């Protein structure tokens, strides 16, 4: 740490005196205080050396050296005071600004320590301090008030108890400002919006200061709305409420706006414009084979406006009309209608019907379920020929075995082709086994 | 530092609040003695505003006081923060031109509330308003 000499924590001179501050360390040392005129600097290698010779007011402070170079050194510090006659205070500064709960520091100069114990600190005109202002005094600093609140923004005077008489310092004004995290918090809603050819669109901004704007745009081009402006829970708010008793040049990218001191923040959504729509759809084909026992689950995108008023699951499979109940939905203009089948009877293969109903009518998507179809083989003899038949979908192969010998039958000439049923193929012991995708097939005579 | 936000900032929960504050407050006719802007020295209706504006400061700290953190206190605390907020939007110039007065404390929240009031309603119409130079009007007094 550097050391200053005169080993004295402050000074007291008159104007006109000769003062002369002198600093050394190991390493170099530079000097830091208040910017005031008349001061000559000296300094080498180890040492450095503040001068004057005409001391004014103007020199009152903290004078700080430091080792730059040394790290975690520390500092040194003395205390000026000049006492310009009648002066009890030199002020540094008539304006100061900080953020809620900081100190703020009153930079006035005392210019005599015998007189801290007669100081005190008060508003202009005689004022009295706001209620539970927390404060200290520093005779080399000035009064500074502990967690400064907004509704402390006062302009200040430090009193000084000479002769009886309190004698003011020049006024100073303090600035607390809230801490404004950044730009207004916005809230547009609807997110989503589709209306045939009303609706309600709010922009919305709030934020601890009223300083602040807020625009909701169509498009790039903004609207002007009148926005509602109301004062609730130690907040403003400012509100921008578009009404339209619609059409398709009403429909696109509405986008809230708000901006501040600390920047600009935005946000959006999209609105559409239809009539009364409902669209139904699949990711899934209509037509679905799956084998006997495996679980399955058929699926419709439904996109509706307004509401549906009804929605069901039919099945117009021919097997005995045990109907859906089995049937689930997730999602409001978008839903997802699960009909679920698991581990599927042979009873339950057939048509299952998906319908729903709104105010622009109805909409059905029928299923087609057929369940594996395994080879299934018939042979004959017929005149000498043997026939056989293999059958199933896809279309099988089949093969011949005498069992000796074997011959092998791929696509063979072909029976029935027609819109759900089974493929059916005709092949001219005699062990006919028969293979599609689907299974093993065989039959002897 | 006038700017477009002098409008929106006395909200209707302010007004709220003070009317609250006034209907707490116990009808009796006790008298205090407050100084406060005289009507007929000032009839302009933008320079009576502009003169209690600054006197309505003195009025919150001095008269208005109410027992900590009770709901009361806090309704005077935020009409401090929202008249310092409503500073920078009065223009001023060099006391005086007012009259001491002796009414009942319900009339002095009146008349808080009309100085309140009056002015959210004349910066709805324009924000500007109160930044007209009134030395003019203090003369005649």
């Amino acid at each position: 740490i550097p050391v200053i000499e005169p080993s004295v924590p402050e000074l007291v001179v008159k104007p006109g005196a000769t003062v002369t501050l002198r600093c050394v360390g190991n390493g170099s040392v530079e000097w830091d205080g208040p910017p005031s005129p008349h001061w000559t600097l000296y300094s080498d290698g180890s040492s450095s050396i503040l001068s004057t010779n005409n001391a004014t007011f103007q020199n009152t402070g903290t004078y700080r050296c430091t080792e730059p170079g040394d790290p975690l050194g520390g500092s040194a510090a003395i205390h000026l005071y000049v006492k310009d006659p009648a002066r009890p205070w030199n002020v540094l500064a008539q304006e100061v600004v900080v953020f809620e709960d900081q100190d703020a520091l009153l930079p006035c100069l005392l210019t005599d320590p015998v007189l801290e114990a007669g100081v005190s600190l008060v508003r202009v005109r005689g004022r009295p301090l706001m209620r539970h202002t927390n404060y200290s005094f520093s005779p080399w600093h000035g009064f500074t008030i502990h967690r400064a609140k907004f509704i402390q923004s006062q302009d200040y005077q430090c009193s000084a108890l000479m002769g009886g008489r309190k004698v003011m310092s020049i006024s100073i004004r303090l600035k607390v400002q809230k801490v404004i995290p950044g730009p207004p918090a916005l809230t547009l809603v609807p997110a989503e919006l589709v209306r045939i050819r009303a609706a309600q669109i709010v922009c919305s901004a709030s934020s601890v200061d009223v300083n602040f704007d807020v625009f909701l745009q169509h498009n790039n081009t903004k609207l002007a709305i009148p926005q509602q402006s109301d004062f609730h829970n130690n907040r403003y708010q400012k509100v921008l409420t578009l009404n339209l008793d619609v059409d398709f040049q009403h429909a696109g990218n509405y986008s809230c706006v708000a901006s501040n001191v600390q920047g600009k923040h935005s946000t959006s959504m999209f609105f559409r414009v239809v009539s009364a729509y409902l669209n139904l759809s699949s990711e899934q084909n209509l037509i679905q084979e799956v084998t006997v026992g495996e679980g399955l689950n058929l699926k419709v995108m439904v996109e509706a406006y307004p509401g549906l008023q009804g929605f069901n699951w039919t099945y117009l499979g021919p097997f005995s009309d045990h109907q859906p109940e089995k049937l689930a939905n997730a999602t409001t203009y978008r839903h997802t209608f699960t009909l679920s089948l698991p581990r599927l009877k042979p009873s339950e293969a057939g048509r299952y019907s998906f319908l729903a109903r709104n105010p622009g009518g109805w909409r059905a998507l029928t299923f087609e379920l057929t369940l594996r179809y395994p080879p299934e083989v018939s042979v004959i003899w017929t005149f000498g020929t043997l026939l056989c038949a293999a059958s199933g979908y896809p279309q099988p192969n089949v093969t011949w075995l005498q069992c000796l010998q074997v011959w092998d039958d791929p696509y063979p000439e072909v029976l029935s082709q027609e819109p759900f049923h089974k493929v059916t193929v005709q092949s001219l012991t005699y062990e006919c086994r028969a293979h599609n995708s689907v299974g093993s097939g065989s039959w002897a005579f | 530092e006038v700017s477009e936000y002098c409008s929106h900032m006395i909200g209707s929960g302010h007004l709220q609040s003070l009317q609250r504050l006034i209907d707490s407050q116990m009808e009796t006719s006790c008298q205090i003695t407050f100084e406060f802007v005289d009507q007929e020295q000032l009839k302009d209706p933008v320079c009576y505003l502009k003169k209690a504006f600054l006197l309505v400061q003195d009025i919150m700290e001095d008269t208005m006081r109410f027992r900590d953190n009770t709901p009361n206190a806090i309704a005077i605390v935020q009409l401090q923060e929202l008249s310092l907020r409503l500073k920078s939007c009065f223009t001023k110039d060099y006391k005086a031109c007012v009259r001491t007065f002796y009414e009942t404390p319900l009339q002095l929240l009146e008349k808080v509330k009309n100085v309140f009031n009056e002015t959210k309603n004349l910066l709805d119409k324009d924000w500007n308003i109160f930044s007209k130079n009134c030395n003019n009007s203090f003369a005649e007094c």
